[PDB]
């Protein structure tokens, strides 16, 4: 009914992406889920004349007994046309990040109400593998807007608008933002009735047609940043001064006015690393001038919607992780630190996977897009484990860092 | 007649912008022509091909070849051109099962489905592209033109479409008979089960009746194939599996091609025979690529070869998978970046074995390699069994804990226990987190002239100890490492070292226990002898005491 024509971008074929190995429990889950989707008309079995593939796996969101199918559409998304057709795109709301509470809803099930263009369905092909390839993999494609595909929120947008219209007119101060399968709803209300307002929202979706009941509570107004701070000490060792001059040298790339000359003079001669050195007056003045410089914002920092966001992460030890989001080197758009647990105390890779998810969430809230990650992990280790910890319905792009950054110690 | 269910055709297209083949038919001898006409007349009467009119523009060449040293002929249609122009397909069978993931079976029966193999209909709209021409006797009449109504042998889409069609037919049978397994390859259909023999035979008769729904007839005379089966380089038996015989040739002289074949056999053998090593043999294959060249075997390659011969002296078999039991994976370090592993359920009976080799890299260490081996085995295990094995690893729990908590990267290995089975993986050194009180402090530097390759490396200390060494044929990076080496060599058991070298810090922060670099190896050997080492970095050219003084010394 009223199918929107969709195309790949010029000169591109559909995705052929290998299905990665799935555990028995994930395969069983996916067989059950897909058997039901097939009965409901959402997917159909396909024949050998469809060469395309996109990987699929299954996740369990936070505190739930049910598996959720997750298709990794990253390749299809790159290869799918940008949508200029009717809408020129929404300006990203700048007020969302200022709200006291933002709840995240998974609305993706609504997409299944819209048929997918018959000519484009083949590009949604996916396979449920069998253990040890003992039986033929089960091959399906979508008949309707799939969750995880960038085209789905685009094509459904005129429907979502009508759905939320009474809630928006009734609650003009509440910010609603849609990214992929997620709806982000912010408000300044007391948490008890914020929760009522979102539940009021759920009903509009629940009443219309047909994991929605879930919600993920954020408080972005309390989100912090990490300015460059220098130690305040009564006695400085040679080693302390060396680390200070190192950190200032690094900072001077970000802040031009930074000077190390007087501090660098302090160590004069070759002294024991642990020896205490009294600061000269010139050294104290310089340090003071440097502190004041570091209280000001970085010069010439601006977000460009046309450039990728890059996120770097450092493992600081004891469950602590620092990160920076930028576009251009030394102009950081956001920095942050997670000192936290949420299980994972004996698992580094789980911690990193949770950090990646938290950073991507912040990115979506602030800029409305996901960044490209530089991960401090060996590719094979990440690729083996990340799907075990993944609770998000989207997936960002990543690359791997194999050389230890010297700058880790300065974000500590 | 008994109505039969038609096989639904798969719609097929040429690649975008491509037309069908038009390829000249080469002349044939009068004999070949008579043979092809007969062959095609038979094929045509059973409906496999049909005569076509002059209007079809397409052509694919046809040949007449022979069976083995005798009188009979076979038709070969060369589809190379049509294949280039045909769309890609999804093949159900690719990524074959590993025997180690199979389940033991009391009975395995084989059925002959060769008549289905040649009977699957081809999409009506695509048939025209399959056109071929038997040349006329003497070229005095139009050649006889035919096209295919069924999947042709040699055509790009035949295997995928045959597999998909057979799958669709078998699916309801398999689904409603969870007590059997089925596998189909070419003209054979295999059915295994644990059923009482009476029940098993009944199942086979039911399958035969099922297949009859599509008109596929299975010869009543029973199959001459029974276990053990030779399949895909393996031997499958009802209760055990192995690789087909591996016999290592004797020769006084070895050739590139001979060595490649040897390594190939050894790699194949390594999935069952524990402890197979290819390092020194694959080493002889480096960067040559002239297949007739004779390479003298190193003493190391000879040792490896003899070690392999002993491993291969008598047959070894794997058992099959029991889903009711835990999978255990045990790994051993073999030296030279080589690792070996066994996967088992009950002690002393392996499901399979295998090996892992260290990645190409400038610097490395045993803990990283063991971690890599674990992730590889983990991924293989997910493929074969759908679950991660519990690991038995030659590294102490305390060693692992010290490693991962201090390593600059996130790292993880899944549930595992220490097995004390030398050689053990250990940390050969760990650097201090804070400067050492009472330890001498060495400020090191090195520099080289990029033109002449002359350089200097050295240190100065808080005790007034100093050294500068002149160096030739060196680089700034090498001099920076040489300076750290000198400080290690000349200091006591506890030492603080201050360097400006980001290059050296990056190497040392990677924690190598072994290097392609001679100098890094010497540094590692010295670190191993220390009780405590603190390594401090400072930026160059900043006026940092002991750093200039040594920087100035080493510059000129
Ligand atoms: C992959 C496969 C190849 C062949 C046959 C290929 C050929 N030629 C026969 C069968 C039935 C299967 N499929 C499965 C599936 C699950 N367990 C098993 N176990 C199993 C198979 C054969 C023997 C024996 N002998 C024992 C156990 N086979
Ligand atoms: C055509 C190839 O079919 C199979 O090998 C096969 C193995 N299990 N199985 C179950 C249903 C259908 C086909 C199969």
């Amino acid at each position: 009914i009223e199918t929107v024509p969709v195309k790949l971008k010029p000169g591109m074929d559909g995705p052929k992406v290998k299905q990665w190995p799935l555990t028995e429990e994930k395969i069983k889950a996916l067989v059950e889920i897909c058997t039901e989707m097939e009965k409901e008309g959402k997917i159909s079995k396909i024949g050998p004349e469809n060469p395309y593939n996109t990987p699929v796996f299954a996740i369990k969101k936070k505190d739930s007994t049910k598996w959720r199918k997750l298709v990794d559409f990253r390749e299809l998304n790159k290869r799918t046309q940008d949508f200029w057709e009717v809408q020129l795109g929404i300006p990203h709301p700048a007020g969302l990040k200022k709200k006291k509470s933002v709840t995240v809803l998974d609305v993706g099930d609504a997409y299944f109400s819209v048929p997918l263009d018959e000519d484009f369905r083949k590009y949604t092909a996916f396979t449920i593998p069998s253990i040890n390839n003992e039986t033929p993999g089960i091959r399906y494609q979508y008949n309707v807007l799939p969750q995880g595909w960038k085209g789905s929120p685009a094509i459904f947008q005129s429907s979502m608008t009508k759905i939320l219209e009474p809630f928006k007119k009734q609650n003009p101060d509440i910010v609603i933002y849609q990214y992929m399968d997620d709806l982000y709803v912010g408000s300044d209300l007391e948490i008890g009735q914020h929760r009522t307002k979102i539940e009021e929202l759920r009903q509009h979706l629940l009443r219309w047609g047909l994991f929605l009941w879930m919600g993920y509570e954020l408080h972005p107004d309390k989100w912090t940043v990490q300015p460059i701070v220098l130690p305040e000490k009564d006695s400085w060792t040679v080693n302390d001064i060396q680390k200070l001059v190192g950190k200032l040298n690094w900072a001077s790339q970000i802040y031009p006015g930074i000077k190390v000359r007087q501090l660098s003079k302090l160590l004069r001669g070759t002294k024991a690393l642990t020896e205490v050195i009294p600061l000269t007056e010139e050294a104290e003045l310089e340090l003071a001038e440097n502190r004041e410089i570091l209280k000001e914002p970085v010069h010439g920092v601006y977000y460009d919607p046309s450039k990728d966001l890059i996120a770097e992460i450092q493992k600081q030890g004891q469950g602590q992780w620092t990160y920076q989001i930028y576009q251009e080197p030394f102009k950081n758009l956001k920095t942050g630190k997670y000192a936290r647990m949420r299980g994972a105390h004996t698992n580094d890779v789980k911690q990193l996977t949770e950090a990646v998810q938290k950073i991507t969430t912040e990115s979506i809230v602030i800029w409305g897009k996901t960044p490209k990650f530089k991960l401090p992990i060996q590719k094979e280790t990440w690729e083996t484990w990340w799907t075990e910890y993944w609770q998000a319905t989207w997936i960002p792009e990543w690359e791997f860092v194999n050389t230890p950054p010297l700058v880790k110690l300065w974000y500590q | 007649m008994v109505p039969i269910s038609p096989i639904e055709t798969v719609p097929v297209k040429l690649k975008p912008g491509m037309d069908g083949p038009k390829v000249k038919q080469w002349p044939l001898t009068e004999e070949k022509i008579k043979a092809l006409v007969e062959i095609c007349t038979e094929m045509e009467k059973e409906g496999k091909i049909s005569k076509i009119g002059p209007e079809n523009p397409y052509n694919t060449p046809v040949f007449a070849i022979k069976k083995k040293d005798s009188t009979k002929w076979r038709k070969l249609v060369d589809f190379r051109e049509l294949n280039k122009r045909t769309q890609d397909f999804w093949e159900v069978q690719l990524g074959i099962p590993h025997p180690a993931g199979l389940k033991k079976k009391k009975s395995v029966t084989v059925l002959d489905v060769g008549d289905a193999y040649f009977s699957v209909p081809l999409d009506e709209d695509f048939r025209k592209y399959t056109a071929f021409t038997i040349p006329s006797i003497n070229n005095e009449t139009p050649g006889i033109r035919y096209q295919y109504n069924v999947l042709p042998q040699g055509w790009k889409g035949s295997p995928a479409i045959f597999q998909s069609s057979m799958t669709k037919i078998l699916e309801p049978f398999a689904a409603q008979n969870p007590d059997i397994v089925i596998y189909q390859y070419m003209d054979d259909l295999y059915v295994g089960s644990d059923l009482e023999i009476g029940q098993h035979r009944t199942k086979i008769e039911e399958l035969r009746q099922h297949l009859l729904r599509w008109g596929l007839t299975t010869p009543d005379k029973k199959h001459q194939k029974e276990p053990p089966f030779l399949w895909m380089g393996y031997e499958l038996h009802p209760d055990k599996w192995t690789v087909q015989p591996i016999v290592l040739p004797e020769k006084d002289s070895w050739t590139v091609n001979d060595i490649q074949k040897l390594v190939g056999k050894l790699n194949w053998a390594s999935q069952i025979y524990p402890g197979i090593k290819v390092r020194q043999l694959s080493k002889l294959l480096r960067g040559t690529k002239a297949l007739t060249e004779v390479i003298p075997l190193t003493e190391e390659a000879e040792l490896e070869l003899a070690e392999n011969r002993e491993i291969l002296k008598e047959p070894v078999h794997g058992v099959y998978y029991d889903p009711s039991k835990d999978l255990i994976a045990e790994i051993q370090k073999q030296g030279q970046g080589q690792w070996t592993y066994q996967i088992y359920q009950e002690p002393f009976k392996n499901l399979k074995t295998g090996k892992y080799a260290r990645m190409r890299g400038a610097h490395t260490n045993d803990v990283k390699q063991l971690t890599e081996a674990v992730q590889k085995i983990t991924t293989e295990s997910i493929v074969i069994w759908g679950k991660t094995p519990k690991f038995k690893l030659p590294i102490q729990k305390e060693t692992w804990e010290t490693w991962w908590t201090e390593y600059w990267q996130a790292t993880w290995i899944p549930e595992w226990e220490f097995v004390n089975t030398p050689p053990l993986v250990k940390l050969w050194y760990q650097l201090e987190k804070e400067p050492i009180v009472g330890a001498e402090t060495f400020y090191v530097d090195g520099a080289a002239n990029r033109e002449t390759k002359l350089g200097k490396a050295g240190y100065v200390t808080n005790k007034g100890r100093q050294k500068v060494v002149p160096l030739t044929n060196t680089t700034n990076q090498k001099t920076e490492l040489q300076a750290i080496y000198l400080a290690l060599q000349d200091s006591g058991l506890e030492v603080n070292i201050v360097t400006d070298s980001q290059y050296a810090l990056g190497i040392i922060q990677a924690q190598p226990d072994k290097s392609e670099s001679e100098l890094v190896n010497q540094i590692i050997e010295q670190l191993i002898k220390k009780e405590k080492v603190y390594l401090a970095w400072v930026p160059a050219h900043k006026g940092i005491g002991g750093n200039e003084q040594v920087d100035k010394l080493v510059s000129a």
